[PDB]
């Protein structure tokens, strides 16, 4: 019959566990019923037909391949129903290098270290943490991540020859656990040029 | 008398269609009482086309459960399973310990390993196996639990089209309860 | 009685080189009867120079198959093993794979994978996938149960550079028996 | 007579950290007269701190050493497992690994390893996967021993599988080798 509601607004999160728990649809017997999906390539979830939980199933979810979903529900004896899937860190980020600094020149740019992720823009899932492998035991360059564009900032701090250094690039939150334990750190070298 | 047969090749015995009231897919489980250990075979077949279509897909896991009650026999209303397991020639004797796998993290009632899918032009794509014993109590009745995990991750999908989902069989050893 | 022994340290009996009719490996290989299963050990042995120069390369294949008969006798005239298992104390066909669970035909239900580890001499460890194919295929009308190896490799780098002596770690598997 | 326990959950009996004179982790052994064959069964299980300390770096070994005698017994010695295992329904020489198929050398010799994998899922889920390489009896320690059996859990990976502390539990490794008549 008629719903208690108009919209339904739920979420999931990405690369969840089987049969988990997405949201639960509710009207004033009642059989609720998937009748529509606007993507319907893989059947990925699954709505209760006695008590309307909608269920995760055996095919899992992924945030990078469709990112949200939007499937129509009917109660027989419609409302559409918007799930929005929660990104988590599952992609590792890669990168795709020259710089040119001058005699005794404080606080100039050297060069910028592309990274491109795959996950949501903006969240932590995304901005790329850089680190120090070999190079910076004399604390000379500094390294930033510049939030706008995802670049490795990298600057003169004590000015001053060919002194080469490599980063390790990570995710500012910890990576997921099916992705973890599979990551290993290569070091990336970036060759200065002084004049 | 120590071997737990399903038949070594079987009928539609589990569900793995979450919703779905027959029986439309095949697993082997072989329990023999080896010692004090009991070694292990599963393998599972598909036999409808929402199990021979799952592996479209790049990741998926498949999941079932066996809730034995305290004398040793399966529970045909709540676990995967709808046909009891049958001897060779009661069953308290292949059911996992209690003092060594108990109820309640608890890491320690876990049994990790790999198994095989070989796919329709043959790529050796590996699934992994986690066993999972007791660990949890679903009602007041079930007395043992055993679980089984076979979750695949790809780059690629092994199919694009709709052949046979066969698992290689596992191997594996947990404790008995005598 | 529930073991075929090939040995505990045997000989040479099994041939590898396609055209040669000397046995140059050796295969040990463990069949225990345990209930309705049985279980298994391989593990095989170079015995000459060419089995030793194998693993100059960096993708080989080694494969070795048994042809049984209708009562559980290898036949050496046409599989790759040239001696006979014996028991340990004392009909050897509750020994075989199954034709039953195992059926001769697809069918990939035949098939079990696994993997042993092959290790370097210059100390580094290097995997080695072996595929077990059960009985899948008749040779000749004589045979009844066929149980073949396979001890696939593909590294990056080389695992030798001159000969060394090729020995693979143990294997353990189980299949269903015939009753 | 075909059970070789440890106990099917002990208390601590193994000895890590070289140089120590109480136990500081558990150890679950049972090895099964099978036929020709003896199956077998380990599990490591922390029961200290330096043990439950162990993965917070990412290059780590850990090494359990079984020093048997003629007869079938620990030799509570020199070895790691400091208790004597016991039957199920209490000679033990039937489990021990065979000379004639696993010998002594001294001077290499390769034929006396038994490869696994075992998996440490960690605090937060990951499984990091471990190196287990069981080595039978190439190496005669002393005067008094007969076989030799030892464990190598290892571990080479990228990142810390923790940070704080937690109890390192392995996964149960099942493996298999010839037994002496």
């Amino acid at each position: 019959p008629v719903f208690t509601q108009d919209v339904f607004v739920g979420s999931v999160e990405e690369l969840s566990a089987a049969h988990t728990l997405v949201m639960k649809i509710n009207a004033t017997k009642i059989s609720y019923r998937i009748v529509s999906l606007e993507p319907a390539y893989p059947p990925v979830f699954y709505l209760n037909k006695d008590t309307g939980e909608i269920y995760t199933t055996s095919v899992t979810l992924d945030r990078e391949e469709h990112s949200s979903y939007t499937l129509t529900v009917e109660a027989r004896d419609q409302a559409q129903v918007q799930i929005r899937i929660l990104d988590v860190n599952d992609n590792i980020p890669v990168v795709e290098l020259e710089g040119m600094v001058e005699e005794n020149q404080v606080n100039v740019e050297v060069t910028r270290i592309k990274v491109f992720d795959a996950d949501e823009i903006g969240s932590d899932n995304w901005l790329a943490n850089f680190t120090f492998a070999s190079g910076n035991e004399g604390g000379y360059f500094h390294i930033e991540t510049d939030a706008q564009t995802n670049e490795g900032i990298v600057t003169l701090i004590k000015e001053v020859k060919n002194l080469d250094f490599s980063v390790i690039v990570a995710n500012k939150a910890a990576f997921h656990k099916s992705i973890r334990s599979k990551y290993k750190p290569t070091p990336i070298p970036i060759k200065v040029k002084v004049k | 008398n120590n071997t737990l047969w399903t038949g070594p090749k079987p009928e539609a015995n589990c569900i793995i269609e979450y919703g779905k009231q027959n029986p439309d897919s095949k697993l082997t489980l072989i329990l023999v009482k080896n010692g004090g250990i009991v070694n292990g075979y599963v393998t599972l077949m598909g036999a409808s086309d929402y199990v021979n279509t799952l592996f479209k897909n790049k990741n998926v896991s498949i999941n079932v459960e066996l809730y034995f009650d305290a004398t040793g026999h399966i529970l045909p209303d709540s676990s995967s399973l709808k046909t009891d397991l049958e001897l060779k020639y009661s069953a308290r004797g292949f059911m996992p310990s209690t003092t060594a796998y108990p109820f309640v993290t608890h890491n320690e009632n876990y049994i990790f390993g790999q198994c095989y899918y070989k796919a329709s032009d043959g790529a050796l794509f590996p699934l992994e196996v986690t066993v999972m014993l007791n660990k949890r109590l679903p009602d007041s009745r079930t007395s043992y639990v055993m679980t089984f995990l076979w979750s695949l991750n790809a780059g690629l999908a092994p199919e694009t089209t709709q052949a046979t989902l066969i698992t290689s069989p596992f191997t594996f050893s947990y404790i008995r309860e005598d």
